């Protein structure tokens, strides 16, 4: 959650920051150095997360979701057959 | 088994009246003719089904066994072997022979009328031990031994005589097709091997015999029968041992008797314990029709075996045996083949069984629709291309595992909250 936080707050200032270097552009002349360069950095970003885009993929996402919380709620399945036997050997 | 070693130390001495002789050279399905001989010996001579045997493909000599017996009907032996023209020039004891049981009858039927009127036990013993030796020499008198043993049936040596006394009016009510008759003496025998007699090795062996001479052939409610004879002396498929067994039979119309008066679950028990045990593995290798029903079957094939079993259909068709229930053992044998190969399958095309079968592409259809309208298959269809599709891939095994395991323990739990 720290680092959720932390992500999110970096991912504020770089709104804040494209927001500032198109403008630099639009008021009189700027973004020069910022110009195929962070077009590289925001494609690298893009191509790693969302990889890619198609229905095929968000499908298997969503398929693997409902595997971690299937493995999820048998962990809590565990700990439950846990706590029967330590409730059975605690009286 | 301990009744099969019992048998062990005999090796096929069974005493049977014809000795060994069966009306010999027989052409057509030799293993259906192999097994009239067997059971004509081991039923003391039918009769009845000499006429079955020469329906089927012409037999002179029936003749042959039926000329030596005169207890059947005089007239009607005298009357076959006349038709035949058999010059035989001995035909000369019975006039002697029925003129003495005529005297016979009549002046035990005064005592008859007598005894039952005056009703006293000593008189009454008198004149039924004075009747058995003349229904034991003479039962055609059918109805004056059935009148006879419709009361007492007992005499002082009472095991072999009551016994014998079934059996002799159990077989002479089967050929003369006095069917109620016969079902009483069927309930009668199954009643009186419980205690038994002594029991000596081929006894046993007779008593099982007869057991299936009676339940064999079908004319009222033989499924009843058929639960009757398996579960007694515990579940065999020819009940003797020894190699020589060839009954040979049984198991086809036992394993029809299941399939059309019960579930087929229930089957997986079949195919251990009387197809597999060691008595059908000795008769499956002398009867190649009843080894392809099983060996197709336990095969899994689709189109070797659908091929074979209508092949066999055309023998089955004209198997002149008593059965009654005929179509419907090969139209569930085509259900139950069909039935056991959609248990796993992914497609069936309608197309292909209809070939195959040698049916129309609607019949072949409007038949898959009656397994579904049964729920005997799970099934889309597809209307455009024809074929017929299974889909019963069960995705998630977890949740009735976790009803069970969670549902005892947590209410135990709770139960135990309260002391």
């Amino acid at each position: 959650s720290d680092l959720q936080q932390v992500g999110g707050a970096s991912a504020r200032i770089q709104d804040a920051l494209s927001t500032v270097l198109q403008y630099a552009e639009d008021v009189l002349s700027g973004k020069v150095s910022a110009d195929n360069t962070v077009g590289r950095f925001l494609m690298s970003l893009v191509n790693q997360v969302p990889k890619i885009v198609p229905d095929d993929f968000e499908t298997m996402l969503n398929s693997n979701i409902n595997d971690l919380l299937m493995v999820t709620y048998l962990a809590n399945l565990t700990q439950s057959q846990i706590a029967l036997n330590e409730k059975l050997v605690n009286l | 088994y301990d009744l099969t070693t019992r048998i062990a130390h005999f090796l096929d001495r069974h005493l049977v009246f014809p000795l060994l002789e069966f009306l010999s050279v027989k052409e057509i399905y030799n293993e259906k003719e192999l097994l009239q001989g067997k059971l004509d010996l081991l039923s003391d001579t039918n009769m009845v089904d000499f006429a079955m045997d020469v329906y089927k493909n012409l037999y002179s000599d029936d003749i042959p066994h039926a000329l030596r017996e005169k207890r059947t009907t005089v007239v009607a032996q005298l009357k076959q072997l006349q038709a035949e023209t058999e010059p035989i020039v001995k035909m000369f004891e019975d006039p002697e022979t029925t003129r003495q049981m005529q005297s016979t009858r009549d002046g035990r039927m005064l005592f008859d009328y007598l005894a039952d009127k005056h009703g006293f036990r000593q008189e009454y013993l008198d004149t039924l031990y004075r009747y058995a030796k003349f229904q034991y020499e003479c039962g055609n008198y059918s109805g004056a031994a059935e009148y006879l043993y419709f009361f007492r049936v007992l005499v002082p040596a009472t095991d072999r005589n009551a016994l014998s006394s079934l059996w002799g009016k159990l077989a002479s009510e089967i050929l003369m097709q006095n069917w109620d008759a016969a079902m009483e003496d069927l309930t009668r025998l199954k009643e009186t091997i419980d205690n038994n007699s002594v029991s000596s090795p081929l006894q046993s062996l007779q008593q099982r015999t007869w057991l299936i001479h009676w339940s064999l052939f079908v004319f009222f409610n033989h499924p009843k029968g058929r639960d009757n004879i398996i579960d007694l002396f515990l579940y065999q498929p020819q009940y003797l041992n020894a190699i020589q067994t060839m009954c040979p039979h049984i198991l086809r119309y036992l394993t029809t008797a299941v399939i059309t008066n019960k579930d087929v679950r229930k089957r997986r028990q079949v195919l251990k314990d009387l197809v597999k045990v060691i008595q059908q593995e000795s008769y499956t290798y002398k009867d190649p029709i009843t080894e392809f029903v099983e060996c197709l079957y336990v095969n899994f094939d689709f189109d070797g075996a659908q091929k074979k079993l209508r092949e066999c259909e055309s023998v089955l068709v004209n198997d002149f045996f008593l059965v009654a229930c005929l179509e419907d053992f090969i139209e569930n044998a085509r259900l139950f083949i069909f039935e056991t190969f959609c248990r796993i399958h992914q497609c069936i095309s309608i197309n292909m069984l209809a070939d195959k079968l040698n049916m129309t592409p609607e019949e072949a259809e409007r038949w898959i629709v009656n397994l579904i309208r049964n729920a005997r298959l799970d099934a889309k269809i597809d209307s455009k291309l024809g074929h017929v599709v299974m889909g019963n891939n069960a995705v998630s095994p977890y949740q009735q595992v976790i009803e069970k395991t969670k549902s005892l323990s947590f209410r135990s739990q709770m139960l135990a909250m309260n002391i």
